[PDB]
């Protein structure tokens, strides 16, 4: 909401600065989105009038004037091609100083003297009209300062309104805000009623009358739309960012403005029989001033005939019911439409008008009189007319209707926290208009005034005494609270925890987009319908993941291009499985790796990482709430992994998750030379952990044996770890796998195990033969269950 | 082609914390998520911060060489934490809220006792603090810390420090884990806090009874040897 | 995890909730009726009529109220959605919204923890603002400023939102306005990332690439 | 009944390197964590700290526990050794705590987190080399300590 703020003093004046106003504004609930300067700065300028023209005996494109100060008569040539007797222009004199610092001086323009100079609105800084002198009404007075004239020693202040605050999308609502924010009187504009001059009206009927408990209707004869709109009225609609069209859509837009009545005009003409305020039939079609066709719904209230829709109620007019240049008399409506009725309703045909704005955020529902008063001296005033009767068809059931609020002393000294005196609560609240009445001791009733549609409980009145006493001038406390020691169980590898061993595992932590592109949600997923948007941003952002590792594997190939070599990273976040109907969005930690095993240095090995050194990374990440021991890596497959180098993890038989390389056909398709090792973990299946249960030391030496195990190359080496321990007794502390041999010394189809065997007894030390017999018992195991045979 | 097979994951693995060191972390994040500030102080004392400003006279067995280990006359080695709380409450006025952990020394010899381990005290000194506010704050301590809502009994004991004071007991027929009571006005105006407006309650308890609790642990000697086949049972 | 341990540590437990949200949750549980804009397909991502991706957090909080009554102490952070993308929004961004619902709560009380929170996480003891706004989940409602101390390149800057919680939110999760008083806050984390940080770009949060991911080690 | 508190959110400094983060990444580095105990025998002392007279106890539990230690590696190497003739080969360990410096009046009780490592650099594997800890090793671990905070630049070598 745009204004002048000489039009806003003019009304209510805060005997402040403007930049006082400004500050204060946005500090009590008006924020301030831009205060400017009207005009440029200049002086020396003032009303002239043109006596007589004749042309520069030495020059065709130059004039030579006779024009009038009000005082003296001074010769000055003008170029403009608008100059001409009778017109009234702004006169800058020897000595006025124009923007630029342009001094004006005396001047021999082609043999011809010249005493100052006319100007056009651009070289004023006023518009950026150069196109000629700025013409000035033929009324204005001449000798005045052009800067008093035209009201330039001024600002507009654009105000962000919230959406309860529609009472101030007008000058008076405004108006009323300062009066109150200031506590100073309110001088709103006078009304005379305008007397009929004829007998002459159209019936009006209220069909609907919960959308539209009043209607206002009146019949202005013989108007001559050829007239322009006043600049008065031009520049007081220009400062509130409307643009002049036609003098009759200027008068509604400006009562509207000035104060807050939304207000139309149609051809008296084209009205077949009275007008009928009503709901649209379904399919109903109507053509709009700017030639939209609209297929109106049975819940849109409609302004209609007795023969079709005229306009769509509170929202803009028909192209044939309105005035035209054909026009010779006038059909005025002001009205009042429910907000609820009304609301969303432009936006569902695609529109938004300042009518619709000021009808949805709420219209004072007793204006429609005034403002008809209103607009009704203005048409007589610019376009001329014969006014006939106002016709007022009012429904008094369906009014609005706020009971009265009950206010208690304590429950704003609770709130606030501090008491507000009695008559600092009844002064502040009058202001607004709102009527208080005392209802006994710390006790108020408070009525709602009309223009006011956001106010209906006790804690509004409370937001309304805080705003206007000043939030920053309020106490500061902190709350109390009965608090009790607390903890979550000690067992448990929560994500912060997770993050920062990955860190510490020399990992970057990504955050990447949700949603992916359908076409890369497939090449991870291949066959799954991903849980689709209805509206996505665009076509490659329409897919929930349901991994993190499209994402990942993205930003990696993001940084490969950068110059990267070396990418770690990791993403924790949901994953969306399946359609809304079962959808499971489960917390995940993903990570990614490509590149050498370690950063380049002169004390570091120059591998490349491989499947066992995202394995450590995982088993790290498992092993954080002591329970790596729940976990199992068994060989697996997944669409985006190779499957050759796929880990399956479970814990219980339920899956946690995968850890492999990226599958070298993806990788085709990617373009991404490079391998890369991928893992996923299902969070609500690692955090939780065991607490340590102590187990007594052994005063005792331990015994160590290794075993060299010539077993199939494809025997899983777990499987024999795991066969090992049960069969290596009660005694085993210890089982390493320390050496892997696939080489020629064996067979090309065999492989050597070389593992460590330690056993440790708590009450005594072990003898050799029955080491050596618990020995034999794993081999015989081995031998009996992969035919194993020892080195 | 290009198979391999799901052996141990290459490198370095994680380590992980002393038991200690892993309760003394629990029982302060007990407090700390609810206003407790963590306060630490020195281990070398003198006579006035561990004894004397904790209303434990002169001729006191508590004070004697059979007990407390000095270095002369005046300074010793505290034998609690509490000297940590006088220096707060001598640095400032209340509200007072903190959590001490910290390393305290004894003379008592073997077995069930070592010279040197680790204590948790508390200190809380508001307006209105009563020995209900102090019963509510233990119970909730060790239903938190021990993550059952169990059985809490306070039984009446005694301390130079505290008045009316209790020695708290849990279920597994009952075990003694902690001691408290509601700060002795003596100790207050001592360390110039008006007894008349301000009350408070302190806490205390032993690390290490609460780790053995715990953790099983039987020998509370395995707490201070560092053999790795004991803390490798806390990664 | 900055915003959350100046909360935790004096009580505020940590909540979370589902991404993939419903209508009640996210507008009709928060005081926005159906013919609210902040709904309309402009601003919120939809599945179908009725499920949506959140456009805040507020629906773990109204989660928390309907599962337990008063005293309710939560902060809120996790990942929220919005139509409005190019320069200076994102369609996926973070947030973190605060709740606190008891006997006796004020104004006051509001503005304390504000204040207070907003100098704990930028580490200065800068001057705080509050002005008069709107929410239809808050009676009263702020925007917070806070001064340029933290600058604009490295008098005042708004950085979040707070209000006291609207009756007709508590009555709808079965928690009696007459007995029961609540304060509510958000704030966006990439912006607070950006004053803390020194960084421009907004657009450098997703794109992660390892030259500015590094700058936070 | 449980206190009532007006409570107000705060938070320490976001850039500062704590010693529960410190722990927590030697942990992950591969440590476990000692607690020693702060008085050590003289001569032990004497070995660690030649010419300096220890903070010594008027009434020790025994003669080998007089001394207030003024460095964590006596009581680390000790532990270390402890473990060494308990059948263990590598052996990494952290603690953090006080240092007792000077006599009564002047002295300076400092926290400190001292390490100390032997044996095979990685643990005994099949992916793994069979190298020796050395210095480099010690290093890294101290570099990524030294980085906790953001601050690696500010510290030098010498
Ligand atoms: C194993 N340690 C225990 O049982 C310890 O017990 C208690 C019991 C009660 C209070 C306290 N501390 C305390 C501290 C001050 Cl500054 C003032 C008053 N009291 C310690
Ligand atoms: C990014 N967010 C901002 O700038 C401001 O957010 C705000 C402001 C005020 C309140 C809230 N949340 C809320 C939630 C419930 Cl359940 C009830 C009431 N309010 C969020």
């Amino acid at each position: 909401m745009k204004f002048s703020e000489k039009w806003l003093r003019s009304w209510a004046n805060p005997q402040v600065s403007h930049d006082e106003l400004v500050a204060r504004l946005s500090m009590v609930g008006l924020e301030v989105d831009a205060d400017l300067p009207v005009a440029g700065a200049f002086s020396g300028v003032v009303v002239g009038e043109v006596l007589s023209t004749e042309q520069h005996p030495d020059a065709d494109k130059l004039r030579v004037c006779q024009v009038s100060n009000g005082s003296e008569t001074f010769q000055v040539v003008c170029g403009a091609p608008n100059v001409r007797a009778g017109l009234k222009i702004p006169f800058a004199m020897i000595g006025a100083e124009l923007p630029d610092d342009f001094k004006i001086k005396k001047a021999k323009l082609r043999g011809v003297e010249s005493f100052g100079m006319l100007c056009s609105a651009k070289e004023l800084q006023i518009s950026e009209e150069n196109a000629g002198l700025l013409e000035l009404p033929a009324d204005a007075p001449v000798g005045q300062d052009v800067r008093t004239y035209l009201e330039l020693a001024d600002y507009t202040i654009e105000v962000g309104l919230t959406p309860n605050r529609g009472d101030c999308l007008s000058l008076a609502g405004l108006a009323r805000e300062v009066s109150a924010i200031y506590d100073v009187p309110l001088a709103p504009v006078a009304v005379d009623a305008v007397a009929a001059q004829h007998d002459e009206t159209r019936p009006v009927e209220l069909a609907a009358p919960a959308a539209c408990p009043r209607y206002l209707g009146r019949v202005i004869r013989n108007v001559d739309l050829s007239r322009p709109t006043p600049l008065w009225m031009v520049e007081r609609l220009r400062r509130s960012d409307i643009r002049s069209i036609d003098p009759v859509v200027d008068v509604t837009n400006y009562v509207m403005i000035e104060l807050g009545q939304p207000m139309h005009a149609f051809d008296l003409a084209e009205i077949n029989g009275g007008v009928r305020v009503r709901m649209a039939e379904d399919g109903e079609k109507l053509v709009l001033l700017d030639g939209q066709e609209i297929t109106l719904r049975a819940d849109t209230l409609v302004i209609a005939d007795h023969q079709r829709a005229l306009a769509i109620a509170g929202v803009m007019g028909g192209e044939h019911s309105g005035v035209s240049d054909s026009t010779r008399d006038l059909f005025l409506e002001a009205a009042f439409f429910d907000t609820i009725a009304l609301a969303g309703k432009a936006r569902s045909y695609g529109l938004h008008t300042d009518s619709s704005h000021r009808f949805e955020r709420g219209v004072d529902s007793q204006l429609a009189r005034k403002a008809m008063e209103r607009a009704t001296r203005l048409i007589l005033d610019i376009v001329g007319g014969e006014p006939g009767p106002i016709v007022e068809q009012v429904s008094e059931a369906h009014l609005p209707k706020v009971a009265p609020i009950t206010l208690r002393a304590e429950r704003v000294t609770q709130m606030l926290g501090m008491p507000l005196d009695a008559a600092e609560i009844v002064r502040l609240l009058q202001a607004l208009e709102l009527t208080v009445v005392a209802d006994g001791e710390g006790q108020w009733s408070v009525g709602v005034p009309s223009h006011r549609f956001d106010i209906s409980l006790e804690v509004d009145l409370i937001e309304e005494l805080a705003r206007l006493y000043g939030y920053n001038r309020l106490p500061v406390r902190y709350p109390q609270a009965r608090l009790a020691p607390n903890n979550k169980p000690e067992a448990r590898a929560a994500l912060p925890l997770l993050r920062r061993l990955l860190v510490a595992r020399g990992y970057q932590e990504a955050i990447t987009f949700s949603f992916i592109d359908p076409a890369l949600f497939e090449l991870f997923d291949p066959g799954t319908q991903p849980l689709t948007l209805a509206n996505p941003i665009s076509a490659d952002m329409a897919a929930m993941r349901s991994s993190l590792w499209p994402g990942l594997v993205k930003a990696l190939q993001h940084n490969l291009n950068r110059q990267q070599s070396r990418v770690r990273l990791f993403e924790s976040g949901l994953r969306f499985v399946g359609q809304l109907e079962g959808l499971k969005q489960e917390a995940m930690l993903a990570g990614a790796i490509c590149g050498k095993r370690l950063p380049e240095g002169w004390a570091n090995g120059r591998d490349g990482v491989d499947f066992f050194d995202a394995k450590a990374d995982v088993e790290a990440v498992l092993a954080s709430a002591g329970a790596l021991g729940d976990f199992s890596f068994v060989p697996g497959e997944h669409p985006a992994l190779h499957p050759g180098q796929t880990a399956r993890i479970e814990r219980e038989g339920r899956l946690v998750g995968y850890l492999g390389a990226l599958h070298p056909e993806l990788a085709k398709k990617l373009d991404l030379e490079q391998p890369v090792f991928l893992f996923e973990l299902l969070l609500a299946e690692v955090v939780d952990g065991h607490l340590p249960k102590f187990r007594e030391l052994s005063r005792f030496p331990e015994v160590r044996r290794d075993l060299a195990l010539l077993v199939d190359q494809d025997v899983p080496a777990q499987d024999i770890l795991t066969q090992i321990r049960a069969a290596a007794g009660e005694w085993l502390t210890d089982l390493r796998l320390f050496d892997v041999y696939h080489g020629k010394g064996i067979d090309p189809h065999r492989k050597s195990l070389a593992v460590g065997l330690t056993w440790q007894h708590p009450s005594r030390t072990l003898n050799d033969d029955e080491v050596n017999s618990t020995t034999q018992n794993i081999v015989t195991s081995l031998e009996e269950r992969f035919n194993a045979t020892l080195r | 082609e290009r198979i391999d097979v799901t052996l141990p994951g290459r490198g370095q693995l994680s380590g992980g914390l002393h038991p200690v060191t892993r309760t003394l972390e629990r029982i302060e994040q007990c407090f700390s998520r609810i206003g407790y500030e963590v306060a630490e102080g020195p281990e070398v004392e003198d006579d006035y911060h561990n004894f004397e400003a904790l209303n434990i006279p002169g001729h006191h067995p508590a004070r004697a060489m059979h007990d407390t280990f000095y270095f002369n006359a005046n300074m010793l080695l505290r034998t609690h934490t509490s000297p940590v709380q006088v220096r707060t409450m001598e640095s400032q006025q209340p509200p007072i809220r903190i959590v001490c952990p910290g390393r305290v020394y004894r003379c008592d010899s073997d077995l069930t006792h070592s010279p040197m381990f680790h204590q948790v005290e508390g200190l809380l000194v508001d307006e209105g603090v009563s020995f209900a506010d102090l019963k509510g704050t233990i119970e909730e301590f060790l239903r938190a810390f021990f993550e059952k809502q169990l059985e809490v009994r306070f039984r009446p004991s005694f301390f130079p420090f505290t008045e009316p004071s209790a020695e708290v007991d849990i279920q597994c027929g009952w075990l003694e884990v902690m001691g408290c009571g509601m700060v002795h006005p003596n100790v207050l105006r001592m360390s110039n806090i008006d007894p008349e407006k301000f009350q408070g309650f302190a806490f205390g308890m032993g690390a290490e009874r609460l780790a053995m609790l715990r953790y099983g642990v039987n020998d509370l000697r395995l707490f201070f040897d560092n053999d790795l086949r004991f803390l490798g049972q806390f990664r | 995890e900055r915003i959350e341990q100046c909360f935790s540590r004096i009580g505020y437990e940590v909540a979370e909730g589902p991404e993939v949200e419903d209508d009640y949750h996210n507008f009709e549980a928060l005081n926005i009726p159906g013919h609210h804009p902040a709904r309309a397909m402009h601003d919120t991502f939809y599945f179908n009529a009725n499920m949506l991706l959140r456009t805040h957090t507020s629906p773990v909080q109204v989660r928390t109220m309907e599962s337990q009554q008063p005293p309710i102490r939560i902060v809120c952070p996790g990942r929220v959605y919005r139509c409005d993308s190019d320069l200076t929004h994102s369609p996926m961004f973070h947030q973190v919204e605060g709740l606190l619902v008891d006997e006796g709560v004020s104004f006051a009380d509001l503005k304390g923890t504000i204040e207070e929170f907003l100098r704990a996480f930028f580490e200065k003891q800068l001057e705080v603002r509050f002005r008069p706004s709107f929410f239809p989940f808050t009676e009263p409602s702020a925007e917070v400023d806070i001064q340029c101390v933290i600058c604009s390149g490295n008098g005042w800057l708004e950085v979040m939102g707070c209000g006291m919680v609207h009756p007709n939110v508590l009555r709808m999760s079965n928690i009696d306005p007459e007995k029961f008083q609540g304060f509510a806050f958000g704030m966006g984390a990439e912006r607070l990332a950006m004053l803390r940080y020194g960084v421009n770009d907004l657009r450098l949060f997703f794109d992660n690439d390892l030259r500015f991911l590094g700058q936070f080690r």
